[PDB]
This record gives C-alpha cells, sequence and structure tokens, in this order.
C-alpha cells in the first residue's frame, strides 16, 4: 500500500522503482485582461520521474503546445503525466522497467493506473512522505532545459552528480529531500548558501556544486537551520 | 393462478412469497399458496426461526412446471421440487384448497410493485446466473458469492453475473485511457450493450435479479453487482433516451419497494452520490431523485 516513515528503507533496496511527481506538469502565469477579467498563460512544464536508489532522472518535458485547444487542463495533466509515465515503461528494456511506481499526489493513481493496465505485475502506490519535488524548477540548469525547449523533449539526469561515489543513495535521498525543502522553503536564501564561496564551481556535467565532505556538512547544517527559521516565522513558535 | 404446495412445516419458518411475507409455526397445518400470478418469475424464499442467518429460497416461473416445497430432515431446508406427474400434482393441489390449508397470493388489484420490479427479468436468464441445469427453478441464498468476488471459491454455488471492471482492459479501449475512465459509453454502449447483453432488455433484467437477490437475501455480492450497473449508465455520457427513462422508473420502484431499515447496508453512499448529483446523468432520474430525497436524505 502506502509508503510511509516505516517502510522507508524499502527505497534502497534493489527492486526498481520510481518516484512520479506531476506538480510542475501544468504550470501558469494569471494575468490581467484589457477588459480587466483574469486569465491564465501556460509556460513550459516538467514531469520529475525519479528512481531514489541511482539518481537517475527522466525530465520530460511539457511544453505549452501540448494544452493547445484542449479544457480542463489541471485534469488532463494527471492523464498526460500518465501517458508520459506508462510510454517511458514501455521505452525501457524489461529488466530496466520498475517493479513500482510511487506517485507523490492521490490523485495520480487512477490515470497512472489505467494507463499501465498492460503491466499488471506493475504496483502503484500513494506515498504519505510530503516530498519537496515540486522545487526541482529551483535546480538552475532543469529550470533552464525546461523554459528553452521548442518542443517534447526527455533529458536525462542523475540528481546526485557522483555523491554515490562517497556515500549510500539513503544518505544522498536525505541530501536530496533537504536541499528540496530549503529551496522550496526559501529558495533566495537556499541558493545563496550553495553559491556563496566563489571557489567552490559545479561542473559541466553537474547539477550542484563540488563541496568536499566538510564542505557538505556545513552545506546539510546551513539548510537544517533556513528550515527551522522559516518555521519559527511561519507559525511564530 | 398457480399453486406451489407444500409437503408439510415440520420447523418454524418465515416464508417469502416475493414482496409478501408469512410466519408458519413448527408444526402448522401449511400446505402451500395458491392464486400466484401466471406471467411473472417469482420467488419462494425462508429464513428458519431457529437460525436467522441463511435467508435461501427459489427463482420458479408456474409455465415451466409443477413445483412443490418439501422440507429436508436431513440437510435441515425447504426444498423446491418439480412433480413430473400432472394427475398426481392436480389432486394434491385440489385436496390442500378443499381442506383450506393454502395462503393466497395476496395480491391488491390496482398493484403493479412485482411487475414494476420484474419487469425485464426471465428465467431463462436467471438459469445462466444460477447454474443447475438439471432443475427448472433456481436456488439463491444470503452467502452464494459471485464470479467477480472468487476471482478477487467453489464454481458450482456461484452467481455468474456479468462482470464489470471500470479499471479493466475490457472497459478501456487502448488510446482512449481518459476518455473512456471519465466517460463509459463505450464500454456501456459496445462492450456490454451491443457485445455482451445484445440489448437493454437483458441488461435491465439482470440488473432487477440482482438488486431481488440483495434485497431479499441480503446477498452481498448481488448488491455490488446491482450498484455497478446503475454505475455504468449513469458515467456514460451518451445513453439512449429510453433507457434512462426506464432505468428512472426501474429504479423508482426498487427505492419505493426497499424496507425503510435496511438502506444503511443495501444503499451504497458513494454511487447514489454521484448517479444523482455529480454524474452525466445527474438530470435524467426525476422519479428516483425524488423518492430517494424525500425517503432516504440521510444517505444523500
Amino acid at each position: 500500500g502506502a509508503m510511509n516513515s516505516s517502510n522507508y528503507a524499502e527505497l534502497f533496496n534493489n527492486d526498481i522503482k520510481l518516484f512520479v511527481d506531476d506538480t510542475n506538469v501544468y504550470r501558469v502565469t494569471v494575468h490581467k485582461t484589457f477588459e480587466g477579467n483574469v486569465a491564465t498563460k501556460a509556460i513550459n512544464g516538467c514531469i520529475f520521474t525519479l528512481n531514489p536508489k541511482t539518481g537517475h532522472l527522466f525530465l520530460k518535458i511539457i511544453h505549452t503546445s501540448v494544452w493547445a485547444g484542449q479544457k480542463r487542463l489541471s485534469q488532463l495533466a494527471k492523464w498526460k503525466t500518465a501517458e508520459e509515465v506508462s510510454a517511458l515503461v514501455r521505452s525501457l528494456p524489461k529488466e530496466e522497467q520498475p517493479k513500482q511506481i510511487i506517485v507523490t499526489r492521490k490523485a495520480m493513481l487512477d490515470p497512472l493506473e489505467v494507463h499501465m493496465l498492460d503491466f499488471p505485475n506493475i504496483a502503484i502506490r500513494p506515498t504519505e512522505l510530503r516530498l519537496p519535488f515540486s522545487a526541482a524548477m529551483s535546480i538552475d540548469k532543469l529550470s533552464d532545459v525546461v523554459m528553452k525547449a521548442t518542443e517534447p523533449q526527455m533529458v536525462l539526469f542523475n540528481i546526485y552528480d557522483d555523491w554515490l561515489d562517497r556515500i549510500s543513495s539513503y544518505t544522498a535521498f536525505s541530501r536530496l529531500t533537504l536541499l528540496l525543502r530549503a529551496l522550496k522553503t526559501n529558495e533566495e536564501s537556499a541558493k545563496m548558501i550553495l553559491l556563496s564561496d566563489p571557489t567552490i564551481t559545479i561542473k559541466s556535467y553537474h547539477l550542484w556544486p563540488s563541496f568536499t565532505d566538510e564542505q557538505w556538512i556545513t552545506i546539510e547544517s546551513q539548510m537544517r537551520d533556513l528550515i527551522l527559521t522559516e518555521y519559527g516565522r511561519k507559525y511564530n513558535v | 393462478m398457480n399453486t406451489v404446495p407444500f409437503t408439510s412445516a415440520p420447523i418454524e419458518v418465515t416464508i417469502g412469497i416475493d414482496q409478501y411475507s408469512f410466519n408458519v409455526k413448527e408444526n402448522q397445518p401449511f400446505h402451500g399458496i395458491k392464486d400466484i400470478p401466471i406471467g411473472h418469475v417469482h420467488v419462494i424464499h425462508f429464513q428458519h426461526a431457529d437460525n436467522s442467518s441463511m435467508r435461501y429460497g427459489y427463482w420458479f416461473d408456474c409455465r415451466m412446471g409443477n413445483f412443490y416445497i418439501q422440507y429436508d430432515p436431513k440437510d435441515g431446508l425447504y426444498k423446491m421440487m418439480e412433480e413430473r406427474d400432472g394427475a398426481k400434482f392436480e389432486n394434491i393441489v385440489h385436496n390442500f384448497k378443499e381442506r383450506q390449508m393454502m395462503v393466497s397470493y395476496p395480491k391488491i388489484d390496482e398493484d403493479d410493485t412485482w411487475y414494476n420490479l420484474t419487469e425485464f427479468v426471465q428465467m431463462d436468464k436467471i438459469r445462466k446466473i444460477v447454474r443447475k441445469d438439471e432443475n427448472q427453478f433456481s436456488y439463491v441464498d444470503s452467502s452464494m458469492t459471485t464470479v467477480q468476488e472468487n476471482e478477487l471459491s467453489d464454481p458450482a454455488h456461484s452467481l455468474n453475473y456479468t462482470v464489470i471492471n471500470f479499471k479493466s482492459r475490457e472497459a478501456i479501449r487502448p488510446g482512449h485511457e481518459m476518455e473512456d475512465f471519465l466517460d463509459k459509453s463505450y464500454y456501456l454502449n459496445t462492450v456490454m450493450l451491443q457485445g455482451i447483453f445484445k440489448n437493454s432488455s437483458n441488461y435491465f433484467g439482470e440488473l432487477q435479479f440482482a438488486f431481488l437477490n440483495a434485497m431479499f437475501f441480503g446477498n452481498y455480492g448481488s448488491s455490488l453487482q446491482w450498484h455497478a450497473m446503475i454505475e455504468l449508465i449513469c458515467s456514460s455520457a451518451t445513453v439512449p433516451k429510453h433507457m434512462l427513462d426506464k432505468l428512472d422508473e426501474i429504479l423508482y420502484y426498487q427505492i419505493k419497494t426497499l424496507p425503510e431499515q435496511y438502506s444503511d447496508i443495501l444503499l451504497n453512499e458513494r454511487v447514489w452520490n454521484i448517479c444523482l448529483y455529480s454524474s452525466f446523468q445527474k438530470n435524467s432520474l426525476h422519479n428516483t431523485e425524488k423518492i430517494m430525497e424525500n425517503k432516504y436524505p440521510e444517505l444523500l
């Protein structure tokens, strides 16, 4: 059934699984019309499909052309997500196909279950975890490839850079969720923490800076402090 | 007017005949039911006074043969049997009638209730849902499971209702996932009506039989089948106008007949709320919406 704190280690076992987050698929700016009504303008979006064990990210870019002349877009966005995840699974060799897909939002269960009827042995699961994958578009290189896309495109990343050379999947996921939680809570402050020191750069083939093991401890501390401060403000406690 | 004689009544039992019921005492000189209207299926049903668990009964049509009830002290139930000797049977009924040891099927002349609940129900369809081909009548009870319930365990004692599953390859055309899930018209009209049932009369017959098994025996799988067949129509944007008008009449008489005290276990809140207030057909079931709102406003 549902993925929670109790069955957390299951993410890092040897059964292939993917998280799917649909929160950046359908994106809009709300604006005033000349007549003083309100309208939306869609911008490019993305499906965030992640193997938490390997860090492999299947970033399917959703170009605004897919919405042209369609109705009920927030509903269609769930079905289009399920269509693209199903297409991704069919594109993978059998030995690479996931045994489970975990959706970050319960509204994705029926769309994904219906698109995956051909795969009765792939379990579609919700999660009780509040994962910060919405903040994916705060990672500058992911934001850049989505906004520049002129057509539907799939781009492959490793969201852990080279971290698995030094740390376990469990620790790499913990670092990723802490970075994304900070970027979600206070993007400006998070981004300042990550770049403040100009001597630490991002490799061309990486998403995050080339921190030493000691520098990651300092960074991780700075992200936890950002999150607690923001929380004391949010709630006056 | 046909007769179902009883050999005897050796155990205290509540006897149902269609929507009517009578208490019979242990060894009461009861010898059966007369004046049964020809032209409809009927159901004769039992609930023992000493074990109110296992409601059970027999679907039959008096045009198909001469049927009687006899208690079996080994299997501990009232059994239906066919009498093949016409003259023996006529002679048995005439004697019991002469001695007035039979209850009369108590139909009010104004009262179309049974016709309205059984309009599309045909014995030949019942015998394919309830498979026991050596008998012309069909045994159902409280505990019998459906083919669908068994898939999710004795096949010979199953209710073979048509399997309906909204998240199945049968229900969803490759490439029309969202369209077919949100608008079930292709599943209703091509797969079920044209494909399996052949016409709306067979579909309504199964719907009506599922409801009556739910109501008379508290058969849980029957109740699931009745709601699934309602939901498949209400969840279709494209339904023939005659089918919607007929569905409103069918459901109206079902809700009208349901014991007020059993609404809590026989009616699925989600299905009814969805069918009357959210579905494509939210505005197409005027009679049903009015009786549900006046009789079961709690449910909604």
